[PDB]
Order: structure tokens, then C-alpha cells, then sequence
């Protein structure tokens, strides 16, 4: 294919955001690769701003499912894909258990041979000492299971799921994902069987990195279809 | 998109402690984030202050900021960092660096582009020599 074709290598990524939290405003820049033949994604943000009023693992599905590495016989549901280089616009609500929401618009896309993911962030509705912005999670990530159908109607996809994030005295902190991709181009995309992505990501910090940043791997792999 | 450059350093040079130096870097063609490290004697290079391509964020480590500032332009594609109130702890080897994305990380192993240094001394001696 031809959306195909622009993964079948190293694909270098850059991701800017802008948000607002509870009125807290604040930018981060980040920048990598990723490579779906593998299905692996390496980025590095910082926090331009300062330092982030929320935690870095809640923004790690906001900061690339392009890179999803597709099974051969499941190629003709990678919608993806199939939207680029024009690419296409990423939205969701973000409900985190008995505190706010996260809401997003991303525009995924190629500038060049590079895949940008700009995204605007609005948050509202955190309880100032939740465990959102009171910095209550680990600095961690566990693996989910990225549920996607067709939604016909819109030429595109809705995908939901539900994060586990680790709370520091030992619990555990869900955040209900409701997503919806639809193509910017006017070109066909491919509109999928329901399917789903298995991802998982491990976060880090580069011990020379001066900034409030963070360092992310993820690994993701589509999956839910036979043969 | 950003090339292969080469990096010139300019300035520096030697000055008593509460003084004033300036440095200067000249890059080969246009670049991204652009810093400025230093490496005192027997210590390893540090980060000292950077820019990010578009000039809309700075950065700079705690033990000089307010002390030294860093900008750029674009259309010679150049980086200074002037340094006032030096005190002889700042004396070190600066490096100019560069990197080809236009974000400001810090680490040393982000940047690709060096300069090969320049010495600034910064004397305590009341009487240099
Ligand atoms: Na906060
Ligand atoms: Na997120
Ligand atoms: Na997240
Ligand atoms: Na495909
Ligand atoms: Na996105
Ligand atoms: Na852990
Ligand atoms: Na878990
Ligand atoms: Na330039
Ligand atoms: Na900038
Ligand atoms: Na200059
Ligand atoms: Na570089």
C-alpha cells in the first residue's frame, strides 16, 4: 500500500502540546522514532513551561498508533496507516475515577518525513489534592488491551479502553478511554473488523536531562483477527 | 530540513573574577536547539544554558541563571552567551553545541554539532599574574 509504505522503516516523530488544567497552563515538546515494524515507539518529552502540574504517566496515551505493528494478515485493517501522510485527527475524553477529565484534539500527520503528532489538552474538574494534582501516581505504566471498530459513519474508528495507573499507596487509579479517529485527506482509508491493539509501555528519565521530562518506550501490536 | 554543520567558537579569554565575557558561535549553516556546556578541569562537561531554534525558550542551570544570558539569530546562524559577575568557579572550557531538532533538551548526548572549546578564565588572584 501506499500509507503502508511510508513505516516500512525508521520514521522519525516530534509531539507538541499545549494544555490547560484546571486553568494550569502549560507546553511540552518531544521527540523520537518509531519503527512498526517492530511496532516500537522511543520518545522523549520535556515540559517547556516549567514544570508539569500533572503527572507524565496521565499524558502518556495523548503524547502514534500508526506505529502499531499490523500482522500481514490483518493489513487491510490498519486505518492508521491507510489515512497517511495526510494523516488524521485524534480525539478523546479521558475520565480518571471520581476526579476530572482530560479532553483532546490531535492532528497525526507528516510534515516532511516526519510523523507530528500536535495535540491541544483541556482538563477540567481535578480535585486539587486528587491524585492527579497531587502527584499521587508511580512513575510507571502497565499494559492494556486498545479496543477498536469501525465507525462507518464517519469514515473512521472509535476506540476505547481503560488504563490501570498505579497509585502510590498501593491502589489503583482507572482512566476510562473514549477515542475517535477520522481521516484529514479525502483519499479511502481502510475501515477495520473490530480488533484490538495489545500495547505496552515502560517510562524512564535520562539521568543528565536537566528538565522536568520524561522518557517513553512502547511496544504495540495488533491482534483479534484469525488466520 | 537541518544538514551536517560545523561549529566555531569566538571570545572567552581571560578575566577577573566579578568581570564580564562574552562568548560567540558561528554555525555553518542553519541549526536547531543550540547550548553552551563547559567542562572545568578533571570535572565532566556540563550543561550551562541553551535555545530552542525559534527563541521562545531558554533554559539555564541554577548556579548561573541571572548571570548569564544566551540568544541567537537565525539569519547568521549564531549563538552567544554573555556572561556577567563571573566568579573563578566559572572557569572551564565552553563548548558551543547544536543539534538539528529544534527542541532544547539538556542532555550532552542529545546534541550531534560541537565546537571544540574555549577557554574562559576567571582569576581570585587580586593581582592576575
Ligand atoms: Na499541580
Ligand atoms: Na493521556
Ligand atoms: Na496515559
Ligand atoms: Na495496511
Ligand atoms: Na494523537
Ligand atoms: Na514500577
Ligand atoms: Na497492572
Ligand atoms: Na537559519
Ligand atoms: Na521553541
Ligand atoms: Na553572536
Ligand atoms: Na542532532
Amino acid at each position: 500500500s501506499k500509507g503502508e509504505e511510508l513505516f516500512t522503516g525508521v520514521v522519525p516523530i516530534l509531539v507538541e502540546l499545549d494544555g490547560d488544567v484546571n486553568g494550569h497552563k502549560f507546553s511540552v515538546s518531544g521527540e523520537g522514532e518509531g519503527d512498526a515494524t517492530y511496532g516500537k515507539l522511543t520518545l522523549k518529552f520535556i515540559c517547556t513551561t516549567g514544570k508539569l502540574p500533572v503527572p507524565w504517566p496521565t499524558l502518556v496515551t495523548t503524547f502514534v498508533q500508526c506505529f502499531a505493528r499490523y500482522p500481514d494478515h490483518m493489513k487491510q485493517h490498519d486505518f492508521f496507516k491507510s489515512a497517511m501522510p495526510e494523516g488524521y485527527v485524534q480525539e478523546r475524553t479521558i475520565f480518571f475515577k471520581d476526579d476530572g477529565n482530560y479532553k483532546t484534539r490531535a492532528e497525526v500527520k507528516f510534515e516532511g518525513d516526519t510523523l507530528v503528532n500536535r495535540i491541544e489538552l483541556k482538563g477540567i474538574d481535578f480535585k486539587e489534592d486528587g491524585n492527579i494534582l497531587g502527584h499521587k501516581l508511580e512513575y510507571n505504566y502497565n499494559s492494556h488491551n486498545v479496543y477498536i471498530m469501525a465507525d462507518k459513519q464517519k469514515n473512521g474508528i472509535k476506540v476505547n479502553f481503560k488504563i490501570r495507573h498505579n497509585i502510590e499507596d498501593g491502589s489503583v487509579h482507572l482512566a476510562d478511554h473514549y477515542q475517535q479517529n477520522t481521516p484529514i485527506g479525502d483519499g479511502p482509508v481502510l475501515l477495520p473488523d473490530n480488533h484490538y491493539l495489545s500495547t505496552q509501555s515502560a517510562l524512564s528519565k535520562d539521568p543528565n536531562e536537566k528538565r522536568d521530562h520524561m522518557v517513553l518506550l512502547e511496544f504495540v501490536t495488533a491482534a483479534g483477527i484469525t488466520h | 530540513s537541518m544538514a551536517q554543520v560545523q561549529l566555531v567558537e569566538s571570545g572567552g579569554g581571560l578575566v577577573q573574577a566579578g568581570g564580564s565575557l562574552r562568548l560567540s558561535c558561528a554555525a555553518s549553516g542553519p541549526t536547531g536547539a543550540m547550548a553552551w556546556f563547559r567542562q572545568a578541569p578533571g570535572k565532566e562537561r556540563e550543561f550551562v544554558g541553551g535555545i530552542s531554534r525559534s527563541g521562545t525558550d531558554t533554559y539555564y542551570v541554577d548556579s548561573v541563571k541571572g548571570r548569564f544570558t544566551i540568544d541567537r539569530d537565525n539569519a547568521k546562524n549564531t549563538v552567544y552567551l554573555q556572561m556577567n559577575s563571573l566568579k573563578p568557579e566559572d572557569t572551564a572550557v565552553y563548548y558551543c553545541a547544536a543539534r538539528r531538532s529544534q527542541i532544547l533538551f539538556t542532555s550532552r548526548t542529545d546534541y550531534e554539532f560541537w565546537g571544540q572549546g574555549t577557554q574562559v578564565t576567571v582569576s581570585g588572584l587580586e593581582v592576575l599574574f
